[PDB]
Order: structure tokens, then sequence, then C-alpha cells
RNA sequence: GGGAUAACUGGCUUGUGGCGGCCAAGCGUAGCGACGUCGCUUUUUGGAUGCGGCUCUUCCUAUCAUACCGAAGCAGAAUUCGGUAAGCGUUGGAUUGUUCACCCACUAAUAGGGAACGUGAGCUGGACCGUCGUGAGACAGGUUAGUCCCUACUGAUGAACUCGUCGCAAUGGUAAUUCAGCUUAGUACGAGAGGAACCGCUGAUUCAGAUAAUUGGUUUUUGCGGUUGUCCGACCGGGCAGUGCCGCGAAGCUACCAUCUGCUGGAUAAUGGCUGAACGCCUCUAAGUCAGAAUCCAUGCCAGAACGCGACGAUACUACCCGCACGUUGUAGACGUAUAAGAAUAGGCUCCGGCCUCGUAUCCUAGCAGGCGAUUCCUCCGCCGGCCUCGAAGUGGCCGUCGGUAAUUCGCGUAUUGCAAUUUAGACACGCGCGGGAUCAAAUCCUUUGCAGACGACUUAGAUGUGCGAAAGGGUCCUGUAAGCAGUAGAGUAGCCUUGUUGUUACGAUCUGCUGAGGGUAAGCCCUCCUUCGCCUAGAUUUC
RNA sequence: GGGAAGUCGGCUCCGUAACUUGGUACGGACAGGGGAAUCUGCGAGAUUCCCACUGUCCCUAUCUACUAUCUAGCGAAACCACAGCCAAGGGAACGGGCUUGGCAAAAUCAGCGGGGAAAGAA
RNA sequence: CGCGGGGUUAAGGUGCCGGAGUGGACGCUCAUCAGACACCACAAAAGGCGUUAGUACAUCUUGACAGCAGGACGGUGGCCAUGGAAGUCGGAAUCCGCUAAGGACUGUGUAACAACUCACCUGCCGAAUGUACUAGCCCUGAAAAUGGAUGGCGCUCAAGCGU
């Protein structure tokens, strides 16, 4: 019997992903997106467009 | 036993973590990842099997499936990593507004005496012009993070429980630029997340929980029996346990007020077995029924994930067409689906006649 | 009877016999002598054996199977020999005192070994004297030796770092296995008989991890009913027989007696190649490089370092930040603790002229431990702000104010620390102070919960609520038709008066009706619109 | 009580008539019971299944004996040079302290299957 | 070999652990668990298309080795044997001519031929080769079973080997 992890077997384990299993999930996901978008769409400084400082150790303190 | 579920030691947390969200890239749409749920307990039902080169192929068979409670989960924060030499390092986590009580009561530990003061700076940040710091924060998470998980806890005072703390948890967002999923979290802010927009039906998912204790258990039953390798006598049980490829076969609505009917049995009736789900009550919200066994006990949390692997079996693209489902008591042997049923076979009581 | 020796093996052991002749590079100047070949064993017709057995852990490969290769008249199928491989599995019968061989059944196959003088852990099946003899032994004649704790492992708690929530992942563990059926296909191949395989699909064995809808089993639900003996005077309702006995029996617990799930990248070995030298042919190899095993390392998976790390929330005192007064406060060890390209080394850099052994280089480097004033200078520092920048463990640029400043020269002061005595001078940390700003928290005990449990521990609830608790009602399950009354239904047991062709009056098993009634129902079932009653902002400890 | 294993296991007499006290012909009877069920209308009721032995093994049942966590109180003994983590090496089949490496973090609870026990040699 | 201070050594060492050299000169070696003083054993007249140094013999501008382009012929399908056997299933002899050279043939091949190829020869090319041994270093020259040992790290114009 062939393992689990045989070469042969992953190999058939990818062209089964990449020509049935990634089309089933494409259009799964576009429509799941899809719905999440539904959902969701239902001075640099003094702004926050710069992003600044809020508020052991890697160095030896001299 | 198996050399791999070992040091055989209780779950660390009730709650159960993923530990691993599938891995993502930016053409896929934008998405998350993970829901919550809590076990409700589990039913019988029959199913028109389409496997090609079964002998169950175009017959009918029975089933078991287990339900679970999903009341729509509620986004609270985001949160945003960086990669290191060391790993992934959380940067920031930036939080909504209004943040709900059960989330503060996961907060807080003794929530009755407490002067519940969770996260009031926070919105005072919010409200007094400190938006400036918010949207730094926004930003450093886009232009730093490589990864973005969303903030999201489910609604106790939904479930049936006589629990009222809350349960945090992260949810990767995959499938888009760190803009894109900063933008679509800060969008899903303050708003309510369903299971049918997370997962739906056909789909095989990933659920982890914390299978059920048993204490301090010898040897028979902790390995199975007649140094590490050595079977030894300790706990037996509360184990975490991550179980994979389970089929979603239905989503209910809740509202629907006909989840248990199909388009073959026309009885408008709900997922709620007859007499309620014993130790666990009814279930009045979306719910989520998969096929087998599942780690856990009844009411117990529970974290239904994505797969991580995009799937190898024809079990996976396949349809579920429903015939029936059970919801005969699960307090004894009940052979009726309702209360109506269970009348018009008795006929009329001695009580009916006092009463009317 | 005396003397010596008193254990013994310990880079030991394995696949190829010994003897004689011939040949024989050599050594040698006859003798030693390998590989072969000849002669013997040995040829012209097809039982042996006289400590064993079983379970479990781990390891070896000297591999029986499964995976991949090389060869074989290997057509196909079935195989044989050999190579890489220990990832994964690895019997029974007959017989015998036991074992083996042979022989016989399954099976994919039903390999061999080590645990180191005690064959890992567990279990099981005599010599000295005395006497009498000696062609030789005998003695119920005596004597004699018979040496509950620490730790490993397996789980469970845990002090200090304020409590808490959400995470990361160093390291350690690591998992799947074999078979079958369908299609390919009665195809390739074959005279015939027969007869595959790759892709694709569906199941089953073992192993592993879960789960309880269903289906069995289990019953202290002592839940309901029946029944034996005795007792409470009888009915009813019950006690006793360490749970009397029987039937059903939820809940919980269980069961390959039930059900569910078991996942993918890279690099390799044998081997097969590409380009191409050594060596003017050639060559898979030397430089360079392609594929390839169930192998190796990882992902998926389990744990999480209790002295590894991160983000966020709220922080009453304390001191939470700031200014500056310091500390007779700590430091595996200031004293200019100064200096960023990348990349090659059979090459590189640049200002595009040229330069590169060489960091014995560049910057900085003067002043009472660094004073005061002036001539003169726009040079180098510094602190605050503004705009921006830096996320691998987070900083720097420009501008702006203000502050200091030998690039040149000069004046006034240095003395006395007495001829040297660490030139107490830096940094980070922590403490104690002042005067300015800001804030008014949690955990534990306790009661409670059962998603948990040896006990800790864990999931919960406890401040007014979609609250908690006790009852009740309804629902759902279990049992199987309560007590009592009545009907001439009633098998039967007896009185009235006289014949009864229909005589009456009483009792009465059993039947039927009221009665799927009666009882139990969460103790680890479900729901409650004001169903009823009650409770409640506590009291003790601890925390920067 | 049940299951399993092995077996070679399952499935003539009375009266009557002639003959030499015994035989001969004739007539009649013989060559089951128990338990569990199914089918037709209790019924000649019809049909189905199980009955064994053993100096064998296992399980169920009964009896006997030892079997027991925490709390309050009370309360020993055995034993004790000092100790207790590993691997290699340490000529004298010798390691526990030595060499050099793996490492190594307070205080505990429970389980326990390893170690802390063994020769003397013809 | 009394208790102390100073100096210098031995055997052993100088990449810290570890005091003293990443000291100097000339070479050699890359090992799929090298070696670091073991040289006893396995171990042989052993295997190595690893590498370096050397001894002997032989061929070379009269053109050596390797290659490429060509020849490789005739008596003769020599004798015997075979159903068939022509150099090439087999036994034995194995000569001559033409020669520059060519075996009564070294392999592939045919039923037997045919055909190809090797031996040998010539042309092109152009300068050193090729056979056996010897001596160093290196690989193999046999190994089981808890995880471990040049003392450990590590070391490759060495921190290995010789002077």
């Amino acid at each position: 019997a062939k393992s689990a992890r045989a070469s042969r077997i992953k190999e058939n384990h990818q062209r089964f992903k990449k020509n049935i299993a990634g089309p089933v999930e494409a259009a799964r996901l576009e429509r799941l997106s899809a719905k999440l978008m539904a959902i969701a769409q239902a001075s640099g400084v003094k702004s926050g467009k710069s992003i600044g400082r809020k508020d052991s150790s890697i160095v030896f303190p001299m | 036993g198996s050399l791999a579920f070992l040091p055989r030691k209780r779950a660390a947390r009730h709650r159960g973590r993923v530990k691993s969200f599938p891995k993502d890239d930016p053409k896929k749409p934008v998405h998350l990842t993970a829901a919550m749920g809590y076990k409700a307990g589990m039913t019988t039902i029959v199913r028109d099997l389409d496997r090609p080169g079964a002998k169950a192929h175009k017959k009918e068979v029975v089933e078991a499936v287990t339900i679970i409670d999903c009341p729509p989960m509620v986004v609270v924060g985001l949160v945003g990593y960086i990669e290191t030499p060391r790993g992934l390092r959380s940067l920031t986590t930036v939080w909504a507004e209004h943040l709900s009580d059960e989330v503060k009561r996961r907060f807080y530990k003794n929530w009755y005496k407490s002067k519940k003061k969770a996260f009031t700076k926070y919105a005072k940040k919010y409200a007094e012009n400190n938006g400036a710091s918010i949207t730094r924060e926004l930003e450093r998470i886009k232009k730093y993070c490589t990864v973005v998980r969303v903030l999201a806890h489910t609604q106790i005072r939904k479930t049936p429980l006589k629990q009222k703390k809350a349960h945090l948890m992260e949810i990767q967002i995959n499938g888009g630029s760190v803009a894109d999923k900063v933008e679509f979290g800060r969008s899903l802010f303050e708003k309510p997340v369903t299971i049918d927009t997370i997962f739906e039906k056909d789909e095989m998912i990933d659920v982890i929980a914390v299978t059920k204790g048993h204490g301090f258990v010898g040897v028979t039953a902790r390995w199975g029996t007649k140094q590490w390798t050595v079977a030894r006598a300790g706990q037996m049980g509360y184990h975490h346990r991550t179980s994979v490829n389970h089929k979603i076969y239905r989503i209910g609505k809740g509202d629907d007020e006909a989840n248990a009917s199909t388009e073959t049995d026309l009885t408008k009736k709900k997922i709620t077995p007859m007499g309620g789900f014993v130790r666990y009550g009814e279930v009045n919200n979306d719910y989520v029924m998969i096929k087998g066994s599942v780690p856990g006990v009844k009411k117990r949390i529970m974290t239904l994930r994505k797969s991580l692997f995009t799937h190898t079996s024809r079990k996976a693209l396949e349809k579920v067409e429903l015939k029936w489902i059970d919801t005969s008591s699960e307090f004894g042997h009940g052979a009726f689906q309702t209360a109506a049923e269970k009348k018009q076979f008795m006929g009329t009581l001695k009580k009916d006649l006092q009463t009317s």
C-alpha cells in the first residue's frame, strides 16, 4: 500500500486540489466574501497620518 | 497509546485555541477564518446519498449529526502582528467603542463587586479628539503588519446558559492587502457577524475544543492496556483537541420557524427536540448542523475554523440533500416529533376535560 | 595423602574444510609461499535434539511483509537473485519430556537478535568425622554451612515580577497502516490456457484521537408494578430479610456490541540521467547539475520555558509623571569607553582626474576638574518646540527660538594639596525629599455552579438583574391502570317462606366501568410575564 | 448456572392349542419423559428445537478473609556514616564523592510499574 | 618531600577551557562520523579509472600514445564433421601470394551467406609517452544493539602527518 506521504500520492492530491477543489472553494469564498462585504458596508502629527511614538534590552548599557 | 498526544495534561485553557490559521494570499477575497459556538447536542437524520461508487448510492442512509448553537458574534477589536526573526509579534491592537457588559465580564473576574471601569479611558480616547492617536494605530497596522486578526466575542445572553461571561478570540482575516483587511475590520466594528456569513452548507471545517474530563484514571482506560513511553496513571480526559474534516450539513436561521423541515418532510418544526435538549435547553438562534461526533460536552465553548488545506476528497465537494431531522425526546425512548403529533396519537385525556 | 592452580572472556565473534602434488611474485642464495588446478571425502539414471514457556518497554539490522530500484526466456500473470531502506506490521497446528527439522492451515507477512559473569520489568512450570567392613559399601551414628524513605517516571498545585485579557513559539514529543472491490479490461500480452498496470472511484483490517442521536449492556432513580416469609388487630399504607426475589426502567456510564475523524512541503539513499575534464576516444563527477524510496527534516497535531517574549485594559493608598536636592544606596568593573555602505578577494572603489599591502586611519583633542574681562569670530555643541521620519528587541533629519562656545591676540587669578598617595568627577538602576500635575482599583477568603474534580485546581454565578434560591404550574420521559364505589357480569358460600314455571335476602373470589388512571420526574431534563414566597450594593485579608 | 476443549456422545414378553420338564405354532402388548416454542379451528390438534461423559479451562452465583481518602483528637516502630539527576572514562568483569560533558530554579500533593538487593567459580 | 621569598628548569605543552605561539621553513592528506602516537590485531602475493615522489624496461620528427579519414585483399565456401556451419555451433593443422598490411581470424550478425568491427597498415595531426613495481598520505580491508565522546569544543595552505 502506498503511504500517505508517498510522492505519487502527493502529486495526485496536488492535481485534485488544483483542478476541482480549487474552483469549488473559489466560488464558495466569492459568495461568502460578498456576504461579508454586505454586512461590513451595511497636520499629520496632530491628525495621526504620521505614525509617531505612542505615549531586559538588546544593547549593553554604556 | 500514541506518543503524539503526550504530555497527557489538562488543557491550560477552557476555550481552546486555533494554533494555526490557513496561509494567506492577497489574491483571494477578504474573509474571516474562524467562528464560535456552543454544543447543544446531537440528533439523527436521513440523507439521500449521492456517492457515485458507493453501495448506498441513490439510497437513504441514517446519520448522526451534532448541533451547535451559534448566536451572531460581535466584532470589538482589531489586532495587527509583525514578522520577526523570533516569530509573529503582536505589534498593536485597537478596540471598538461601546464594549458590551459581557466582554467586560470576560475582562473582570469578580464582576459583581467591581466598579466596572474597563475601557472607559479608551472610550474617552475615541471621544476627546485622541482619534488622531487611534487613526495612528490603524495606520501603524496598515504600514507595518503582515497578518491581521479581528477580536470577536459571543452572545451568552442569547445562549440559554446560566453563564454571563462571554468569550473573546481573534479570527484571522485572509485574502487581501493589509490595508484592505484593516478597512474591513474597522468597518466590522460594533457589528454582528453571522455563521452563515462566515461558513455555509456543504463545507467541511475543523473543530477545536476541550474533550471531556474523567479525573485520575488508571492505565486500563488512560491508554487502553490489557519512562514517558510506559503507560502511567494520571489525568485522563479534559484534553485540547482539533478534529478535522467535519462536514457542515446545515445552517439554520433560528427565526425561520421551520429549521427542521426539509423539502420531503412538510412539518413546520424547529431543531430543538421535543422537550428540549437534555441538560442544554432550546436552540433559538442560528445553529450549525455538522456530521459525526465532535470533541466537547454539551454547553461547552467550541471553535469552528476553515480547513487549512484545499480538500482532496469527493466527500467535500458533495451536496447534502436532507430528508428529515429527528426532533423526538432525548430524555428517553421518544417516538413523537411534535406535541401535536403526540396529542393526535393519544387522543384527549382526563386532565384535558378537567382544564377545558 | 601432599603440591601447584582457582574462575573466566573481554577491539573476542560472522561465508566459503583439511591433507599431498603442480604452478608460483617474491624473501633468500637449500628452505617459507598466495590465487588457482588435480587426488581423497565424491556418484554413468531423481529425523536430530536430552531448562522451557508467556506478557510488556526500548533498541539493532544480519529485511519475512509493505515502498523504490538493478538483473534473469522477465511474453502476460506468478516469481527468483541482488541493492537502498527498521517508517510500519510480524501467527498458529500436529508431534515431542522440550525444541527444531519436515509436514499442515490462516495471513500482506505471519524475520532474526541485544538489555552486557544475575540474558531490561513481571509471571509460570549438600560435606566433615566415627565405627564396622572393603574384590564393596552400610549406619534413625554424631556434627555442620544454608544473610519505609531519597530518587527516576507519571499526572496535580504553586511563592515572588500589581491583577487580568488576548497572543507569539525556543525547546521537547509527533502517526498512521495493510488489504480488497469497481473502472481501466476480458484490454495490453498470449498458439492456447490464461491475463496486468498508471490516472479516477468506493469500502474493509490494525493503530490513534474523540463522541453518545441511535442500538445493546449496567440500575441505589431503590422510579414504578408483581411476588415470598414475618410483623404493624384487619383494609389502606408500610417496616424487616446488611439492596428478600422478579419485570420494565430513564439519567449517567459504557461498547470496532454503537457512531465520527485521521492532513503536505522540501532534501535525500540505492538507482536512472544532462553538460563535461581527467585521458585529443570515452566517462552520471572531478567543477556544475536533473529526477528518484513507506527514508530524513519540517508544516499540519500535543505541551508551552512555571528564572523566554509581545499587545491591550484598569490600577485606591503607595507614590503615577514632571522639575531638581541629593543619597556616607547598588553595579563581573566609564575615564574620548567617538567611527553604519553593500559586495568581490583569480578583484574592488571613485569626485571619472585617479586610487587600493598598511585603522601606526578619520573625527575630536588648549583655558582655575577648565575662572573673569576684552580684541575677534559666525564655527561647533545643547535644550525645547513644528513638520516629518524610524517597528528585527523602534530613532534620526530639517527648520525655528533660546543657551554655551580661543579660529587670533592680551590683562587679571591659580601658590600653602607643602616631593607621590583612586585626578571620590560616567552611566544605568533604586531610595529619600521638595513643589506642579493626574487618578480614586482589583484579587483571595466566603456562599454558589458541575462543562470539573483524590485534595488542591478548573468552568460559572453572587451589587437590582434577561438576577439568585425554594415551591408550584406546563412540557418531556419511566412504570403500567391507584384508593374507593358501583353494575346482578359474577364462579361460588348460606338464611326466609313455600314450591319456584324468573322465588327472595346477605356475603363474595374474579370481571368491567369510573382509569393510559395513580405514582415518580433532576438530584448532572426542559420552559415560566408581574404563577407564589424569600434574598441582595455585604464582611475579613492582601497588593506596585 | 452458562460458555469453552476433547470424545467411540447427539439422530422381546403374556394367554391359547398339539409335542417331549422344555421347546413348537397361533392371538395380544412392547420394541418414554421433561422443558422451550411456532401454525390451523382447548381441540386424534399439526410442526420446530435441547437433553451426553470428562482426572480439562474460563465466567457467573454463594460463603469465608484481608481489603479505606480527608478532617478533630490521640499517636509508634523498622531503619538511619554522609548523601542521593544523568552519559562516557576511571587496567585489578569497582563506583556515590574523581576527570568532562548533558545540564541544572523555591515549597509541595497523588500514583508507582525503574534504581538505592544479591553471586564465587569448578 | 622541614616553614617561607626570588630565579631556572624537567617530563608535558603554547586555539581560550588552560599558564605559554592562531610562531617560523619545506612538503603531503579531504576521509558518507579522517587524524591528532595504539602501531599488537583484523590484514593477504588483498582490493582502489585517489594523490604525490621514485626504480627498472620499452616506443618516439626513421613521426611514439590518443583520435579522425581510408585499406583490412587473393589461393579459399582451405580439411573433417553438420539438415544447414563460407574466419566467427564444433575437432585438428594453421601455409603461401600481394604486400604498406591484413589472423585459414577478436567480437556483433545470417538458417547459410551478405554486412559491420578488431588485429595490422597508410594519410592528417604534432612532442613526449606507457608497462610493471617501490615509498608516503587517503578510501575499503566487517559491524550489532540506552544517548556520548581525539577530555570537550571545535579544527581542512589545520588546531591533521614528517623533519
